[PDB]
């Protein structure tokens, strides 16, 4: 767990240079795209289960893993798929605050394709789900945010798959 | 919280994956989908009524 | 021990490496190192007693169970003896080492 | 040849019969 | 079947590796199924293959090798 | 069936059944164990019978599947297999009862009118019916598949 | 963990269907057995320990494994073995009333291999120990019954080996 | 089930099915065949409990299919009918069981999350099954009602 | 590797007893049923591919992971798995006919769970396509044969979960 | 065994089993009677065959029980017919499983190993086993006698 | 063939032959005699064999005669048939050798590699083969169509 | 091994001299003929088993050596012939891209004659299997294109001979 | 590699014809004769190590090559000797099973006489004790079996001289 600031402190650390001119750049950019990322993380904190629901109504709705043998048949997991995607939107809000995936690979990419190997889950409608989720939210934010949620969204898809 | 003895709350996914999927406790929508199971329709339709 | 290797060994009408290729298919090793490994093991360990070292990389590892998933352990010593890699390291005449 | 008894039936440390002996030897009141 | 083989496989790659020397030139009884690989092979290192005689074979034979 | 035939053969000829008729009726009593037998052939694998004959039979003959023909479509397909599967009973029927007056007496006296007034072809039928004996007598024993196969043949026949 | 009846339902419920004739079928044959299943489990329930006991008495007494050098040697061990073997009783009266041996999948044979070939316990003594304890049930409950219990212990042997 | 419910609350204490459990299954035994005839009784005559109870719950609360409601419009409305097929199909289940563990083990646990992610009045679906029991009690004697009665108001108390 | 003729000889040598008549008994068993496991294997030997492309068509066509993003999706995927499920097919058959399963665990459940887990591959649709691929097997060679198949099906699907 | 042997021999192959090793096995499942009969033969009269072939043995080669030899004194004459009926033993289980490696795989593989680390003679226990043998043999029917022989002609093969 | 296989085996592990190895060969020098007559039985009715397989072939698999299939034309269908007489030739000499090392041997190496050079589906062939197979076993006692449909069953096997 | 230029340069290297104005020439020659030789081993690597098939059955089918006793009479003796059919056209195609025969006489014409005599294997047949691969694959690429091609096909022919 | 069988079916094969009458009386010929075959093999393997050191007791013992300056001097050279009459021994008794000595000039007689005369073997001394092995195992298996057997030795001498 560490943002773009602490990485760039961690990569002089491990030198054990001074934060040359270098690290002056990077920390630069993120000071001047901050103000763009916490508008954003206000706008998806607003809109959190309206985007959760319009992606379940774009990709998972109506098809056959909401029937009769599908994973999101029951109610039980409906609210536990509901549940895996307001965490997926919720840890890509915080990648895309802190500026560095560090967050996914440690705190959802973990044991996640295991866990989902093991019950069942299909891997390939929750790629899309979250595909879904990130079309909508770069809809909702506009473009070069977006850009920068799906970035985070592509890194849990490619750490998904 | 002092009322209550312990119980065991949480699975690792080997130990999950260990119990449920044996094939006894299996289910059969656990992975791959099922079709439905109707019966043929020219039997249906030969029968004696509507 | 397999005694006509040793035989045609000495004389010098086969050479090094076909007795290898040869006491690899033999069914020694088979029993010694075949049968109890699944083919992912036994396929390490061919790459150690032929080669004299692991496969170092995951298409090698790819390719070579390609070969034993075709053509058992007389394919895949059939594969690894007659590579560039022993041709190289070992020749005719040497034995393999690690 | 004619001391050897097969292997199976030659008492082991856990069995009884090495016991058997003293077990026949006692005597048990009625 | 075997084919007993006579041919001169120079390596072209002592000079790089720095390894000591196999003699070249071999005379040898290479099986019928992987004299293939083996010639290829051969041809692959760039050497010059000398002679080539089936020795155990009976050409012309279906079954039986 | 068998007896139902001797009785009106002698029954016309206004006298008893013959010997000859009555050793008929004896030996189809003792031959009804080997029909009961191809019967329950018959019957317990008809689903792969009605469904293999049908891919053979819209593979030999594709017009009918084909728009323009008969049977385009799902419901007509259905009600095509529903038709062979109305043979087939009538095949289980003419096995059970030693003759062919159930299968003729049900199911072929007038079905050139019928298949003319639903605009059949009543070759495709034969065709149907023809594969359906190659899958039949495909799963049987030699004189099984004989005596089934003559069955199918009286089907066939009685189409053309 | 499902009995007959439970499973019947979880097929129907994957198909989506109502219950059609067979699973009526099926819920009016466990409806007929289950008075049957009800003695038995009564009747086991009655003689646990003499089970037990003349299980070990038929196959494990007076051979090897008692003796020095043994598995079931030291008190301990022989505590755990009567121990061991009142589980795999206890499991197949479950079992038995249940009639599914989910619970024997999902409670006893899930680590028990592993868990015995960690400890060095013989598997084939105690396979051998669990087929005398089900001669002796089906001597004590009869005929069927003892052919329901054994369908169950029959269950765990093929599990443990 | 009862079965079920029974062997894992024997299963935890470390103990045995106790006697009272015991008679407890063999009562559930006993009253299965009543089981099954409610569930006939339910299964037989779902087109007019899905119809006539959604018909009562869009007049008892119209504004869910008014435009502005969730099930407004053809297809709507046709889903909406739908959840309430499926409710009715575990009030079956849950009657031949003899307890709520498949209804609340299917469709009861997260429907409060689902159907506030779909955007759904959660006490319109409780009036739905309120209608789906009114209809259903209306359609047997006296203690099947009350059986079936039973499991209808364990979902309407889950809802709510 | 030990057939049942050889574990019953490995029981009596760890014994250091001659064959009693419990084994001449097993003897006799395996003896007996060794025609119906040899008519069962060239049953098996004729339809290995139909078998197999049988399974995938059960359980793994049309759903999610011969989709992208599954597992099963690309050509190379596709074959792999092919291979794999002829190698639980071929190696099914060798258990029958040896009537033990030591060669399973011997040569295909040996490190095959962490070869799954480090590839990613999942369990539960590969196990639900060893029990396809077993019913179609039973449904090939009749009902008892079937059954002697489907116990090392079994075996390997509960060394695979 | 010969199941092993011929499963072993296709699975390295990479191939099914071949119809010739499938009667193979098929002509030994048949002749597992015969071998079942041979082992009991052997078995039930094991004293007869370690007492008669140890006195011949002694009889024959009288410097391993002189003081000098391997096997002198009680213990040692003791232990020199507890091996012989190991091997007597390991003659069984190569007579039921129908090829020699139970004995080759049990008792034959490091052998001179064993009896050069402990000073043993493996000439004179070749003879040992050659009077088990003749014993043996002396004791069966002709073809019996012809199938026991030939495992303990391996055995005596493998020592030499 | 059977001694062949034995030898070889035998013969990379630089051991003798087995006795179990040799009560094998044995067996099938015993049982040659039947498979002589296995052969007279398929070599006698060779003509009716390939006529009624190649009917029930193009009956089964139309498409392969119809115009745009391989065996199109009076030459190709020829050809096919000679085709079916080789492999009933090869069927001929596995039953004769007790092994399938001259079918193999023969004519199933390069089988896939050969009939896609020439641009014939494998499957219409493994289909030929099941019809003369089918012929076959329907000519022959009942376990002579066993030791037939073996190898017949080999064919089809190496085949797919 | 060695193309068009690589003789050139070693002409130019074994004289010890620079590059003059007919190894210019030659080198413009090459330069010029490189594009077409570009696009006729895109359309030969388009069809090989298309001409290699045609070529068989053009010369070798219907003939005497595909009937029994012919050495092209078994299915491995077919997939043989296939094999080196294709070896021959491929070969043929290298050559033609470098513009120099070194690669045939290095690599096919090394010890083609006397493993030919050892197998029995007929050359003459295989010349003309080789000039019915050569018309066909002239009658695909044009008239230019299929001269330089059999060009090469006449050296592999010689060699052969 | 061939027997009796297979090169019967290779000579009917390389006709393209069926199997004839003649074919069918050789392969009669066989069958009547394997019988003894068989027990004259078992009879060699018991006595193979008896055979070969009496051919060295009658032939080779007492003259100039155990002598200093002969072949067989040394214990190396005696080992050898005796390891290559028992390759004589092994081989005649595979080329007697087979009834075929396609097994002896394939892997005896292929560069047998090469070897032994690159290593200085005398080829007459060999030769005479092949011939006595050749007697001593016709006066333990008979007069005909050792006919059968003294065909391929002489085929073994005809070869090496
Ligand atoms: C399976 C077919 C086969 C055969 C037969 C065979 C023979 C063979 N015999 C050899 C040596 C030998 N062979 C002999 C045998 C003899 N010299 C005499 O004086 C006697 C007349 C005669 C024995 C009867 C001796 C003494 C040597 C050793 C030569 C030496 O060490 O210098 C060698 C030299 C390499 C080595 O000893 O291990 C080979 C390859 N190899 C084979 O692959
Ligand atoms: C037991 C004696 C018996 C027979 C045979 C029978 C036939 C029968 N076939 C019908 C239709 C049909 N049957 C077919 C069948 C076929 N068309 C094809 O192309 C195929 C060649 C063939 C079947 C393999 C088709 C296509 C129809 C629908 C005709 C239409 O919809 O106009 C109908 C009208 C709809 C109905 O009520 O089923 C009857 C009554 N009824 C009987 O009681
Ligand atoms: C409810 C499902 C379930 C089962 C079955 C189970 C078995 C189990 N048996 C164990 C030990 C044991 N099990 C045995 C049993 C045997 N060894 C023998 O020699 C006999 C053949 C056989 C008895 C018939 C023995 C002797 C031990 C003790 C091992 C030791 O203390 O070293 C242990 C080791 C830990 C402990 O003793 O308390 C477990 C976890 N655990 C479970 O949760
Ligand atoms: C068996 C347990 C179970 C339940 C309950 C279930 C409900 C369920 N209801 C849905 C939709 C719905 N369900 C309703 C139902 C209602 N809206 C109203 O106003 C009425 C009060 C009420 C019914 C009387 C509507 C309107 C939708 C569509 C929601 C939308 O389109 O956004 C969907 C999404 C589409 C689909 O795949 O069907 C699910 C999964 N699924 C289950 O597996
Ligand atoms: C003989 C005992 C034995 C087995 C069983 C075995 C399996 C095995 N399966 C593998 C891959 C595989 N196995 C699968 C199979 C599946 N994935 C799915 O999605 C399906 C659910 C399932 C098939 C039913 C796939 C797709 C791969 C390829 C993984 C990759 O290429 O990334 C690999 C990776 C290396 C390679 O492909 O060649 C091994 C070693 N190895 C052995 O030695
Ligand atoms: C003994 C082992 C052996 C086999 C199998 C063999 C096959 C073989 N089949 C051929 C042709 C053929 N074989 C077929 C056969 C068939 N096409 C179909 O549609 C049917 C499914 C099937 C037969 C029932 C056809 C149509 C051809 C002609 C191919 C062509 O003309 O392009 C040819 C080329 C012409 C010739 O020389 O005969 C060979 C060599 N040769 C052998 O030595
Ligand atoms: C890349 C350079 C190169 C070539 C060309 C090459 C050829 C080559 N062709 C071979 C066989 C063969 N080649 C043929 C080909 C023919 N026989 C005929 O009747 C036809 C006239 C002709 C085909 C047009 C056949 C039939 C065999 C198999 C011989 C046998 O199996 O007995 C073999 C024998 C070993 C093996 O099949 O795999 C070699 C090494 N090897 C090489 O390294």
């Amino acid at each position: 767990m560490q943002d773009a600031i602490t990485s760039v402190i961690n990569s002089a650390d491990v030198q054990g240079k001074y934060l040359d001119g270098s690290a002056m750049d990077k920390l630069k950019a993120y000071f001047t795209t901050g103000a763009l990322r916490v508008r954003a993380a206000s706008t998806i904190s607003a809109n959190a289960a309206a985007i959760v629901k319009e992606a379940v109504a774009k990709s998972l709705l109506y098809s056959d893993v909401t029937r009769p043998g599908g994973n999101m048949y029951t109610t039980r997991r409906y609210a536990a798929c509901i549940r895996d995607l307001d965490y997926y939107l919720r840890y890509a809000t915080y990648a895309m605050l802190a500026g560095d995936p560090s967050i996914l690979d440690e705190r959802v990419l973990n044991g996640l394709k295991e866990t989902y190997n093991s019950l069942g889950v299909p891997v390939g409608s929750t790629v899309q789900a979250i595909q879904a989720m990130k079309e909508v939210t770069a809809g909702l934010v506009g473009a070069d945010a977006g850009r920068e949620m799906g970035v985070y969204f592509d890194y849990i898809c490619s750490g998904l798959s | 919280g002092e009322d209550t003895v312990p119980y065991e709350r949480y699975l690792t996914p080997g130990g999950y994956s260990l119990r449920q999927t044996r094939p006894g406790a299996l289910r059969e929508d656990v992975g791959v989908k099922v079709k439905v199971e109707k019966t043929a329709r020219f039997i249906e339709l030969g029968t004696s009524s509507t | 021990s397999i005694s006509y290797l040793e035989s045609q060994v000495k004389s010098g009408d086969i050479s090094m490496k076909e007795f290898v290729r040869r006491l690899a298919k033999s069914p020694l090793y088979r029993k010694q190192f075949f049968e109890p490994f699944i083919n992912s093991r036994a396929l390490e360990l061919a790459f150690r007693h032929i080669l004299g070292r692991g496969p170092s990389s995951r298409e090698e590892v790819q390719e070579y169970f390609a070969i034993v998933s075709s053509g058992g352990l007389a394919a895949l010593v059939d594969a690894l003896v007659d590579s560039q890699e022993y041709a190289d390291y070992f020749g005719e005449e040497t034995v393999p080492y690690l | 040849v004619r001391r050897f008894r097969t292997p199976d039936r030659v008492p082991q440390a856990g069995d009884p019969a090495l016991f058997l002996n003293m077990a026949r030897s006692a005597q048990i009141p009625k | 079947r075997m084919f007993k083989i006579t041919a001169c496989v120079p390596s072209q790659s002592r000079i790089r590796t720095q390894r000591e020397l196999q003699n070249t030139y071999f005379t040898k009884l290479v099986p019928y199924d992987n004299w293939f690989r083996e010639q290829q092979r051969i041809m692959k290192m760039g050497g010059k293959i000398v002679k080539v005689q089936l020795a155990t074979g009976k050409p012309g034979t279906n079954t039986g090798l | 069936s068998i007896v139902t035939k001797s009785i009106v053969n002698a029954d016309a000829e206004a006298r008893y059944l013959s010997p000859g008729e009555l050793d008929r009726i004896k030996a189809f009593v003792t031959s009804g164990e080997s029909r009961l037998r191809i019967a329950e052939t018959l019957t317990g694998s008809r689903e792969r019978i009605i469904k293999s004959a049908g891919d053979a039979l819209f593979q030999k003959r594709p017009d009918v599947v084909s728009p323009g023909g008969n049977a385009y479509g799902e419901e007509m397909t259905a009600t095509c297999l529903r038709d062979m599967d109305y043979y087939l009973r009538l095949i289980t029927y003419g096995v059970v009862a030693g003759d062919v007056t159930p299968i003729e007496e049900i199911g072929l006296v007038g079905v050139r009118e019928m298949y003319k007034s639903l605009g059949t072809p009543v070759d495709a039928v034969a065709q149907a019916v023809r594969e359906m004996k190659a899958v039949a007598t495909g799963m049987m024993s030699g004189d099984d598949a004989a005596e089934a196969g003559a069955y199918f043949d009286y089907v066939i026949g009685a189409m053309e």
